């Protein structure tokens, strides 16, 4: 699928795509990007290492800081991305009286006439 | 105008005991709760269609 | 007395619960009695014999 495609996407135009997709079609797209998202969370985890091993002990440390400062860029379209389907998702499940005051029964004509 | 009084009172034209009461209220003295009146006209228009 | 009352209260037995019911149907009975005394006053005793 077009939504979810590893690089980051501009919202707007996926908040509109999202509305004309079948359901099956969105469970897909939903699947896709949590996949993306432990594929940056389990490389996050392997810049994490590589940081806290020479954090220890400055080039080479600044190229593995911006690896994981652009990796948080891209990760924070994923779940802006993952957001825009669970709003789609919540849209899809909406859609006696003897005073003589209404009958003046002292005149002949009051009655039925 | 000037010497009018008005007294409203709910009533029941159709009880006999309201009817009796009602004539007790009116020419029964204010010292036992009463008008103390004495009537110089009736007007008993109520009915039901 | 003392002894009856623990073996009542061991068989789960309420012995004034006769009574209960019958305090409960006598304010009916005035409550009966009330709105019968009503429409005797308001027909006269000839009309209802």
């Amino acid at each position: 699928s077009a939504g979810g495609i590893r690089r980051p996407i501009q919202i707007e135009e996926f908040k509109t795509a999202i509305s004309g997709m079948s359901d099956m079609e969105l469970a897909q797209i939903k699947t896709e990007i949590e996949n993306s998202i432990n594929h940056l969370q389990r490389s996050n985890a392997r810049l994490g290492k590589y940081i806290a091993k020479l954090e220890g002990a400055s080039g080479d440390l600044a190229l593995y800081k911006d690896s994981v400062r652009e990796n948080e860029i891209v990760l924070n379209n994923y779940n802006e991305r993952v957001d825009a389907l669970e709003q789609e998702t919540v849209y899809r499940k909406t859609g006696v009286d003897m005073d003589n005051s209404n009958v003046d029964v002292v005149t002949p004509n009051s009655i039925f006439i | 105008a000037k010497g009018s009084t008005l007294i409203v009172v709910p009533f029941n034209q159709g009880s006999k005991q309201d009817v009796e009461a009602l004539i007790e209220f009116i020419y029964d003295t204010e010292k036992n709760g009463g008008l103390g009146w004495d009537l110089d006209a009736i007007i008993p228009f109520a009915a039901i269609p | 007395r003392q002894q009856l009352q623990v073996l009542a209260r061991y068989l789960k037995m309420d012995l004034d619960n006769g009574e209960r019911k019958f305090l409960k149907e006598k304010d009916t009975v005035a409550e009966l009695q009330a709105q019968l005394d009503y429409l005797n006053a308001e027909l006269g005793e000839f009309f209802v014999n």
